[PDB]
């Protein structure tokens, strides 16, 4: 098949910088149009840059010239986006794709990679608090509040309870931090005779808590 | 005779054989256009062609 | 500053003909191509040059250009056809690749579900951190669309609000989240405080006290 492989992506700081990379197999690299074309989330594709096969056309979507640079390598079979001064608004899915046709007057896009994430954000490395939802079939959880970055993991009584547990995705604040809940749905016989304790950890801070739950 | 929307993607249609040789007719019936790349620009890379000043089209007239 | 229109969402039921718009200034003008994107799934080229199909996609897709409005028809849709398709056009040298809005497709694969609710109140342990957080869960629900309010006592609370969108779950059913976070002096301050869900015209509101 052809393959196209973007890699380089990650999360850095307003004003940071990347280098994505895009590993083209299967077609006669040096003679095809490349392009980068990028998705903020929840919203469209935007495409951000084309290069024609000898790299002596380069075109750039307005708002990231200066800031974006594309280039490749035929030898190499590599396609590249150099990109500085990095800011929020350029939190997207960049995708790294090929392109048939005539770079100057008729060119369209024919087959796409997978996509490589860029992050771009304020917020400082956080480890969770971390505090008990209260049973009043019953259900309790814990809530898993304001961490940065992505991911946490949740587990219940260190793994022994997989059954009627619903962690939900996590909501990302205004703030630049992320809360999410677990929940898990027992009987209300066991309410009083059994403990429950969700172990939480956050990789990126060190952060492991396990909290009961208990009613009031 | 057809429209430069209609010529670019009959171009398109036919990028992998197109050469320094007129291209057959764009169509069977009626009039349709031929294109070529100008021979002093087969140096070029294809991708690269400017449509302008690279290549050359012309009208074909044929059955009605 | 050539701008293509599409409306933001089509549901279809399967077996039936998608239809998916995409308005521009004299877009009949020009060559139309469509973009689809399964989620979390690589874009793929569906149709170029109007209503060419590439190699390989089946022939239920096809395309339309004339005047001001472009279609993508895509006759007895498939589940797996549910994407987000974008059109996108060649509009000059200095603006070569314009992409419409994109239209999320739905095929409407399975019946409806009516979602599951819990509220839960602030623990003790954040009151006592000073802060207090209300959280609304909103599971098992198709489709995956919902709204979601907060009331205070009897009023709308429209501060202090964050809310997921919804998430496919396991199941194939969708889940969402919803968090409140006020002062510790208003949780006691208000007899009550209310998360109110809204899926196909239909609310489930919970309730929650000091």
């Amino acid at each position: 098949e052809v393959q196209l492989v973007e890699s380089g992506g990650g999360l850095v700081k307003p004003g940071g910088s990347l280098r994505l990379s895009c590993a083209a197999s299967g077609f006669n690299f040096s003679t095809h149009i490349m392009n980068w074309v990028r998705q903020a989330p929840g919203k469209g594709l935007e495409w951000v840059s084309s290069i024609s096969s000898s790299g002596t056309y380069i075109y750039y979507a307005d708002s990231m010239k200066g800031r974006f640079t594309i280039s490749r390598d035929n030898p190499k079979n590599s396609l590249y986006l150099q990109m500085n001064s990095l800011r929020a608004e350029d939190t997207a899915v960049y995708y790294c794709a090929r392109a048939r046709g005539f770079i100057q007057f008729h060119y369209y896009m024919d087959v796409w990679g997978k996509g490589t994430t860029v992050a771009v954000s304020s917020a400082s490395t956080k480890g969770p608090s971390v505090f008990p939802l209260a049973p009043s079939t019953a259900a309790l959880g814990c809530l898993v509040k304001d961490y940065f970055p992505e991911p946490v993991t949740v587990s219940w009584n260190s793994g022994a309870l997989t059954s009627g547990v619903h962690t939900f995705p996590a909501v990302l604040q205004s703030s630049g931090l992320y809360s999410l809940s677990s929940v898990v749905t027992v009987p209300s016989s066991s309410l009083g005779t059994q403990t429950y304790i969700c172990n939480v950890n956050h990789k990126p801070s060190n952060t492991k808590v396990d909290k009961k739950v208990e009613p009031k | 005779e057809p429209s430069d929307k209609h010529i670019k993607e009959y171009l398109n249609k036919i990028q992998n054989s197109l050469s320094t040789e007129w291209s057959p007719c764009s169509v069977t019936c009626g009039n349709g256009i031929q294109v070529r790349i100008k021979p002093g620009s087969a140096n070029k890379p294809k991708d690269e062609l400017d449509y302008a000043n690279d290549i050359e089209k012309k009208i074909c007239k044929m059955e009605k | 500053s050539y701008v293509l229109t599409q409306p933001p969402s089509v549901s279809v039921a399967p077996g039936k003909t998608a239809r998916i718009t995409c308005g521009g200034n004299n877009i009949g003008s020009k060559s139309v191509h469509w973009h689809q994107q399964r989620p979390g799934q690589a874009p793929v080229l569906v149709v170029y040059d109007d209503k060419i199909r590439p190699s390989g996609i089946p022939e239920r897709f096809s395309g339309s250009n004339s005047g001001n409005t472009a279609t993508l028809i895509i006759s007895r849709v498939e589940a797996g056809d549910e994407a987000d398709y974008y059109c996108q056009v060649w509009h000059s040298s200095s603006d070569p690749v314009v992409f419409g809005g994109g239209t999320k497709l739905t095929v409407l694969g399975q019946p409806k579900a009516a979602p599951s609710v819990t509220l839960f109140p602030p623990s003790s342990e954040e009151l006592q951190a000073n802060k207090a957080t209300l959280v609304c869960l909103v599971s098992d629900f198709y489709p995956g669309a919902v709204t979601v309010a907060w009331k205070a006592d009897g009023s709308p609370v429209k501060v202090g609000v964050e809310t997921t969108k919804p998430s496919k779950q396991s199941n194939n059913k969708y889940a969402a989240s919803s968090y409140l976070s006020l002062t510790p002096e208003q949780w006691k301050s208000h007899r009550s405080y209310s998360c109110r869900v809204t899926h196909e015209g239909s609310t489930v509101e919970k309730t929650v006290a000091p």
